């Protein structure tokens, strides 16, 4: 069972957004199907449910007349149909199967959705440069709206890497990632912190120099 | 509406130490068909809701028996058994008997470990971002336990509350750490304007802060 969800993305209070969820390895007709959201706080919230056949919807209050569900069982894809968005409907949103007995038992991914004003921003990055370990990082500055991605040489390096968690101030976004490694090899051996932002199409390789 | 609610808040719990989350309905959660739709959902950090439990006791298939779900009418439990560094996360209730269906707020599962005291590392600002009229100082504080921690920054040896940008991680399955960052945004102009630059991290691993410091030169 796999469910893929996909359209998040930004958009203006008002607006509208469409959102997919593809799902394979099943008999996709013979379950009903969910949408599940999470606000920034980490609330989840049911949102609506919608039977195999797709003739039985049920879903919250605040959302009808704005949004609006349907499948289509050729093409395995469920649909949310979304407008008049409000801030209050930013939030991850997730896809899930019901199963005899439960009914979130399969999730996706989930796909964010930003509802606001402010402007598509894409990050600056800047080195953080400075025993047998030795630490470095990247500021990833200004961006908006979420998500980023970041990884250290390729991918070359998850061993002793964390990511911060993002702090919103002033219409913007900011960030930070640290690497661990040993004293010995850098500057001797390159460090790259590699920073992609989807929303603005945005990739910037930012190599680690000592001051 | 129906309405639920979890205790407590967080769970501080040692490995193979014992865990019960409790989860209370605002009224009667029982079907007309007759079953009790209660489920329990687990959120790993950086993932996607799992299910637990479903219909109050059946371990779903997979889960391991170190879980176990009880209760009737508006009083349920998840306990465990056993911890182990992986059941980390959020666990949340869920009803599904009544429309519209409600989840609990959720119960963050904390790993209870020995003590740790946090690495420091604090960074000047980068010619690149100097030249654009910017100036951040950013303060590393590293793979420390418990999560309480006060940190505060010095320019030439007086406190700075202003522009102060602070961020903790969940805490890491892999040891079960806590890191946070601590950022301090000035101009060019305010950055130029001092030398000495000072975090200071106070934490229960000691009864004296932790202090890295830099010069501007």
């Amino acid at each position: 069972v796999k469910l893929v969800e996909s359209g998040g993305g930004l958009v203006k209070p008002g607006g509208s957004l469409k959102l997919s969820c593809a799902a394979s390895g099943f008999i996709f007709s013979n379950y009903a199907m969910s949408w599940v959201r999470q606000t920034p706080e980490k609330r989840l919230e049911w949102v609506a449910t919608i039977s195999g056949g797709g003739r039985n919807i049920y879903s919250l209050d605040s959302v009808k007349g704005r949004f609006t569900f349907f499948r289509d069982n050729a093409r395995n894809t469920l649909y949310l149909q979304m407008s008049s968005l409000r801030s209050e409907d930013t939030a991850m949103y997730f896809c899930s199967r019901e199963n005899y007995g439960s009914s979130f038992t399969y999730w996706g991914q989930g796909t964010l959705v930003t509802v606001s004003s402010a402007k598509t921003t894409p990050p600056s990055v800047y080195p953080l440069a400075p025993n047998s370990m030795v630490t470095l990082g990247c500021l990833v500055k200004g961006y908006f709206p979420e998500p980023v991605t970041v990884t250290w040489n390729s991918g070359s390096l998850s061993s002793g890497v964390h990511t911060f968690p993002a702090v919103l101030q002033s219409d913007l976004y900011t960030l930070s990632s640290s690497v661990t490694v040993p004293s010995s090899t850098w500057p001797s051996e390159t460090v790259t912190c590699n920073v992609a932002h989807p929303a603005s199409s945005t990739k910037v390789d930012k190599k680690i120099v000592p001051r | 509406d129906v309405l639920m609610t979890q205790t407590p808040l967080s769970l501080p719990v040692g490995l193979g130490d014992q865990a019960s989350i409790s989860c209370r309905s605002s009224q009667s959660i029982v079907h007309s068909n007759g079953n009790t739709y209660l489920e329990w959902y687990l959120q790993k950090p950086g993932q996607s809701p799992k299910l637990l439990i479903y219909k109050v006791s059946n371990r779903f298939s997979g889960v391991p028996d170190r879980f176990s779900g009880s209760g009737s009418g508006t009083d349920f439990t998840l306990k465990i058994s056993r911890v182990e560094a992986e059941d980390l996360g959020v666990y949340y209730c869920f009803q599904g008997s009544h429309a519209p269906y409600t989840f609990g707020g959720g119960t963050k599962l904390e790993i209870k470990r020995a003590d740790a005291a946090p690495t420091v590392s604090i960074f000047p600002p980068s010619s690149e971002q100097l030249t654009s009229g910017g100036a951040s100082v950013v303060c590393f504080l590293n793979n420390f336990y418990p999560k309480d921690i006060n940190v505060k920054w010095k320019i030439d040896g007086s406190e700075r509350q202003n522009g102060v940008l602070n961020s903790w991680t969940d805490q890491d399955s892999k040891d079960s750490t806590y890191s946070m960052s601590s950022t301090l945004t000035l101009t060019k102009d305010e950055y130029e304007r001092h030398n000495s630059y000072t975090c200071e991290a106070t934490h229960k691993t000691s009864t004296s802060p932790i202090v890295k410091s830099f010069n501007r030169n």
